[PDB]
Formats: structure tokens, C-alpha cells, sequence
């Protein structure tokens, strides 16, 4: 229904290897469409979605002349945290950034934010009024007073507010027929006789988006709830997703076990048991 | 400096079968710090043909990449991965097994 | 070892955010090379060809659109070899300030901006934001003054500038920075017209 | 598009 | 800092060499102290003690017998203090113009000193000297126009000021200047009656 686009910086430094490693990466839902490496040979924005290279130079470059300009202020952040907590010359650190916007299916800002983390550690991060700051510590602390005597909520917000949205009506727009469709899951059984009398059946969904889906395993119309194990979410590594669920069950009663799918691409949710050859 | 160790998840794009040309993939998700050493193997050892995603993470912050590579598996072959991080006292490798 | 080659920056030593400056190195030595070299925060070293013409072994030196990491202490030297550099004594000092990064501060006069000359004139920097230091500037003059805030004072953070017996008028500028970025400053304070009759 | 880099943290 | 006081001048601005003029600073805030401050070459400030009554607070300078150096830009401040003294704001500028030390100038309107209703009349001031800028004033309580000197025209240094439709008659006088010294003034040029009919 309601779509948004995020963005993940990740801002390493390397001490002795040489200097900060820093790693951007832009989504709208669970599509990736820009990347950008600090280290490749020429350091340069990509698309990683249709939609979003469909546009021009101008583009590519206005948003890799961002990304050049991040990294080299992540890389005086790190070296500036490095000392707000004053530690090793020579002791590694990162510094994580997450931002974006969420918006309703009309369009319109729902909650915009903007946080970062110090070594996987919550940090400071943009109030959900787009005007206030939340130090995690005092040294964070150090940064609210800079930021807030710079007025980044003033700016920070207009974007989210602002271009934040607009980028992503532009892109949900372009990309329709692919981040506003659906894209049901290919669906069946695997019937793998485990021990003796005992027989283990799963139940795959894959190939679909977005990644949100519900796979229920059901024992003469029971939820079996408590039996019914399955593995965390994965992507296909094609832009679509996989996942599956299993129960054990004793032999011949097999279809007595019905699995049930429900997605966005399914106008009704999927009930499908074991098909046995012939 | 807080620490996380990484999921595994061995597997193909598309149901796999002999003969035919597949990705094998090795999603390593909620680990941290970043940097970390994941090999795919193909009968005991490393392949160079592979890749993988472009660095991103979690709402708990945690990281997570997907390691990948073209493959035509066989009966006879087997694949798996090994991963390395500072979290974990030696590579947890992590076989192949298409029907998972 | 030779002498100290002469170091200045155009348009001057405070640069705007965004903003370029030029540091140029000469001397009347005809240096092959001239080594711009800054420290603190991200020491570096440039490494330019001097040019020689119109009476000088010159080298402008372009410090890229200004930001946190460049601003700093630089000093340059020249070498009459190359590969190895056979560097000469340091350029005087060059602090680059980079400027524009924080709310304008407000610059005041007590006992007022215009006073009897040989009375006793005092400016001071004030502003909601936390500075930990000001600085004083005074149109054409090298060096700037530098005191330390005053804490949470019922809405502010002062510092006051005594300038003692007034004798020449003047228009000077505040800015506010922090301890950790030194040469991090705020935008310059609306200016101030000291006026001594 | 992303959001303009600012200040350092 | 108080609010400014108000300064003006009895007779008026402009004074006649030798003559003497009354430049007065006064407020409703009962300042102690007057300070008269005269900026230029020859800037200097007189001090006075202020007149308190009638609710007000007067000072009246006395500019000595005009010449030269008294003609200039003035401004004056009260003070409640002594001592260091509490300057106010600025009063208003007041340019104190000495007149009398060049050639007259002579001043002509065409079509004629005598028009009709809505007809265009234009005042024009030529002379033998080499002005720069001419002044025209209107019963010298009205106003200032000022024009530039125009080239060799005929034998002559003018300048024409269009007054545009003519409604209301007026005597108008002309004075000359020079770039450098825009206080130094002419002799006034003989009083020239308009008339409307």
C-alpha cells in the first residue's frame, strides 16, 4: 500500500590499511537501486534498478558528487568520534547512517527520520518532529550542540519533507511495474521421507516481493503453529525473495497437511498440499 | 565494541537440478563489525567466479551481504560456504543441501 | 638549507565553506618544488613545479572547495632537487580557518559603538548556541584575537573583549567554534563600526 | 536522490 | 545606549564665510552632556554642558566666525554620565556648508522667469568658472537639487534643472562646487522670482 525510500551509509575506517572505507546503498521498499563504493577504481554513483537509470548524467553525477562529499565528511566524523570518546590512533570504528521517508499510498509524509550509530551502537538520530535531536551519550552530545547551532533539523527536515518524497513519487512513478505490482510466489511441496514411518514436507514460496509474506502449515484445518518450521526470509539474489516452512509427519497421512501462503501478489491466499507423482 | 555473529543461509536462485545453470548463494545476515571472509566452495575448495551484494544492513544495525556465483551442481558435486569473522573462533562452513 | 620561502593566502586566511582560497609559495630562490604541508586534524603535504617568471620561482598552491578537513596549520618549503626534496627552513605559519558552519553570533560594544577617545571600549560575543571560544577580528588586521565562553548564563554564552583606551575606530567580526574542531568556525557576526570621537 | 551531505558528526 | 538626540541648525545649513551659525542638540532624555562631533579632515568634537527645562534637555553649539575648517558633516550624542561618558546614537547628519568663497553664479529660466500655468520652465546656472556641480534652492527653506557641471556649451561651465510643469512661482537661488570639496560653496546667485500666471 504504502511505499519509502531508504538509504544505508556505512563509513569504515582502517587505521593502517589505508583510509575510511565508505558504502552507500538507496532502496525504495525492498528494491536497491543506487550503490556507491569509496573504493572501486573510479569512485562513482550506480544504478542498481531500471527506473533510476533511465536518467541522465546530470543525475549520476549530482549524486555522485554527494556521495565523493559524504564519505570525505563521514571520514572527519570518524576521526572527530575517535576523539569525542578519545581512543586508539590505530583502533578501527564505523559509523552507520540510516534516512529516508515513509509516505501513505496518496503520497504525503507519514515519518521521515535520519540516525547513526557508533560500532553497531546507537548514536544520535533525528526526532520523529523533524526538529530535535536524541544523544545516545554525551559524547553524541558534543555532536547535538554543533548540529543544533547549525540547524541540520532545518535542513535535514526540508529534505525529508521536501525532495525525500518527491524522489520517491518519481521513482515509484517510473518503476510501477515493478515496486507498485506484486509478483506472486512460484509454490510447492518437497516430500522427504526423514526416519522410519516419518516424513518431512516443505513448503516454498519463491521468487516474490515484496519480501513480506506468511507461509502456515495446517494439520486437518489446525494451525500447527507450534510445529511448523521455517527459515528466515532470503533473496533469490535476483531482486526476488525465497523462504519455506516445514513439518514432520507420519507417512501416508500426508495430505492431511495442506500449506497455506498469503501475499500481496495472491488476491486469496494459497492452500496447496502434496502433489505425489502418479 | 559490541559484537554479532552471522546467520547462514546456503541455496539456489531457482530450484536446483543437474544439468542446469544455477546461482549458489550464501546469505550472511545480523553480523558485526563489517568486516568479514565468505568463500563458496565446490568439492572441498575456493571459486573465484564469485561476488557479492553491495554492503547494507539492518534496523538492529546488524550487517548483511549475498554471496553468489553461477553453477551447473551435479549428483556427484557438492558446494558449500565458508564464512570467517572476528566473532567466530575458526570458519564455520556450511554445506549445500538443495532441498534446504 | 636554504631560506624560508614566503607563504600568503588570497584572498585571505578565513575561508567560506564551499569557498576556494590560494596559498601561494615563492621566493626569489629558484626552488624546483615547493611541499605545502598542513597538520593537525588530516596532516598532508602538496607537492607542486615552481614556476619561475616575472622575478619569482613562485607555486599557488589550490586548496579545493573548503570544508572541515581542510582548514588547518600550513607551512610550505621548496627544494632545489627533486626525488628526494633537499627542503629549505618552514614558511612562517598559516592558519586557514574555515568559516560559515554555525549561527552568526552578535557582536556588542559597551559602552556603546561610538566613545570619547582614551575611554575604555569593550566588544563581546554572545549566542544561544554553546561556542566554547570567540574570535575577534578587525578588518585588515593579521592576527585575531581568541577568549574563552562563559557557560550557561540565562540564555547565553559571552565573551568579552577589552580593548582599552580607544584611540582608532574599527569594524570588527565574532566567531564561534568549538575545542575538539579548532579551526572550525561560525558565520561572522553582522560587522561592528567602533567609532572614537 | 540523497540527501545533501551537511557537517561533520 | 540611548535613543539619538536631534540636531539642526539656526539660521540654517548653509553659512556665509566669516558669518556665524547655531547648531542646537536636544532630547527629551535629560542627558548631562552634549558631544558635537564634526568628521573630516579637520574632525574634531565640542562638549557642552546641557540646558535642562521645559521637560527638555537643550545644548546650543556655537560654531565660531565660519571659514574653512569649521564647514563639514556633523553629529552629536548626550550622555547621562560624566566621566566615561555614555554616548547616545548619532543624531541625524547635518552638513554645515560654507558659502561666499567663489564667483557668483548666474542663474536663468527659460522660455522666462514668467510663465503660464502647466508650461515647462527649467532653471539653467552657467558661469566664467569651471564648477563641477551646481545647487539649486527653492527660498533656501525648501530644498537642495544638485546637477552636474555640462561641458563647453557656447562659452560657458552649466547646468540645467528641469522643474518640470509649472504650478507654484518661487524665488530660486544657485550656488557652484568643485568634486573634491562638496562643503565649499559659491556666492549665491542673484535671487530669480518664477511666476506662474
Amino acid at each position: 500500500g504504502s511505499h519509502s525510500m531508504r538509504y544505508f551509509y556505512t563509513a569504515v575506517s582502517r587505521p593502517g590499511r589505508g583510509e575510511p572505507h565508505f558504502i552507500a546503498v538507496g532502496y525504495v521498499d525492498d528494491t536497491q537501486f543506487v550503490r556507491f563504493d569509496s573504493d572501486a577504481a573510479s569512485p562513482r554513483g550506480e544504478p542498481r534498478a531500471p527506473w533510476v537509470e533511465q536518467e541522465g548524467p546530470e543525475y549520476w553525477d549530482r549524486e555522485t558528487q554527494k556521495y565523493k562529499r559524504q564519505a570525505q565528511t563521514d571520514r572527519v566524523s570518524l576521526r572527530n568520534l575517535r576523539g569525542y570518546y578519545n581512543q586508539s590512533e590505530a583502533g578501527s570504528h564505523i559509523i552507520q547512517r540510516m534516512y529516508g521517508c515513509d509516505v501513505g499510498p496518496d503520497g504525503r509524509l507519514l515519518r521521515g527520520y535520519d540516525q547513526y550509530a557508533y560500532d553497531g551502537k546507537d548514536y544520535i538520530a533525528l526526532n520523529e518532529d523533524l526538529r530535535s535531536w536524541t544523544a545516545a551519550d554525551t559524547a553524541a552530545q558534543i555532536t547535538q550542540r554543533k548540529w543544533e547551532a547549525a540547524r541540520e533539523a532545518e535542513q535535514l527536515r526540508a529534505y525529508l519533507e521536501g525532495l525525500c518524497v518527491e524522489w520517491l513519487r518519481r521513482y515509484l512513478k517510473n518503476g510501477k511495474e515493478t515496486l507498485q505490482r506484486a509478483e506472486h510466489p512460484k509454490t510447492h511441496v518437497t516430500h522427504h521421507p526423514v526416519s522410519d514411518h516419518e516424513a518431512t514436507l516443505r513448503c516454498w514460496a519463491l521468487g516474490f516481493y515484496p519480501a513480506e509474506i506468511t507461509l502456515t502449515w495446517q494439520w486437518d484445518g489446525e494451525d500447527q503453529t507450534q510445529d511448523t518450521e521455517l527459515v528466515e526470509t532470503r533473496p533469490a539474489g535476483d531482486g526476488t525473495f525465497q523462504k519455506w516452512a516445514a513439518v514432520v509427519v507420519p507417512s501416508g497421512e500426508e495430505q492431511r497437511y495442506t500449506c497455506h501462503v498469503q501475499h500481496e501478489g495472491l488476491p486469496e491466499p494459497l492452500t496447496l498440499r502434496w502433489e505425489p507423482s502418479s | 565494541m559490541i559484537q554479532r555473529t552471522p546467520k547462514i543461509q546456503v541455496y539456489s536462485r531457482h530450484p536446483a537440478e543437474n544439468g542446469k545453470s544455477n546461482f549458489l548463494n550464501c546469505y550472511v545476515s545480523g553480523f558485526h563489525p563489517s568486516d568479514i571472509e565468505v568463500d563458496l566452495l565446490k568439492n572441498g575448495e575456493r571459486i573465484e567466479k564469485v561476488e557479492h551484494s553491495d554492503l547494507s544492513f539492518s534496523k538492529d544495525w546488524s550487517f548483511y551481504l549475498l554471496y553468489y556465483t553461477e553453477f551447473t551442481p551435479t549428483e556427484k558435486d557438492e558446494y558449500a560456504c565458508r564464512v570467517n569473522h572476528v566473532t567466530l573462533s575458526q570458519p564455520k562452513i556450511v554445506k549445500w543441501d538443495r532441498d534446504m | 638549507v636554504h631560506r624560508k620561502p614566503s607563504l600568503l593566502a588570497h584572498p585571505g586566511r578565513l575561508v567560506k565553506s564551499e569557498e576556494t582560497v590560494i596559498l601561494q609559495c615563492w621566493s626569489d630562490v629558484r626552488f624546483e618544488h615547493f611541499l605545502l604541508h598542513r597538520e593537525g586534524k588530516f596532516k598532508d603535504t602538496l607537492h607542486l613545479i615552481g614556476e619561475h617568471h616575472d622575478g619569482v620561482s613562485k607555486a599557488n598552491f589550490s586548496i579545493g572547495p573548503m570544508m572541515q578537513d581542510l582548514a588547518g596549520t600550513y607551512r610550505c618549503y621548496g627544494s632545489v632537487t627533486h626525488s628526494p626534496y633537499q627542503l629549505s627552513a618552514p614558511s612562517d605559519p598559516l592558519d586557514i580557518v574555515i568559516t560559515g558552519l554555525y549561527e552568526k553570533p552578535s557582536l556588542s560594544a559597551q559602552p556603546g559603538p561610538t566613545v570619547l577617545a582614551g575611554e575604555s571600549v569593550t566588544l563581546s560575543c554572545s549566542s544561544r548556541s554553546s561556542y566554547d571560544m570567540y574570535h575577534l577580528s578587525r578588518e585588515g588586521e593579521a592576527h585575531e584575537c581568541r577568549f574563552s565562553a562563559g557557560p550557561k548564563v540565562n540564555g547565553t554564552f559571552q565573551a568579552d573583549f577589552p580593548l582599552g583606551p580607544a584611540t582608532h575606530g574599527g569594524t570588527y567580526r565574532c566567531f564561534g567554534s568549538f575545542r575538539d574542531s579548532p579551526y572550525e568556525w561560525s558565520n561572522s557576526s553582522d560587522p561592528l563600526l567602533v567609532s572614537v570621537i | 536522490g540523497a540527501v545533501d551531505p551537511l557537517l561533520a558528526l
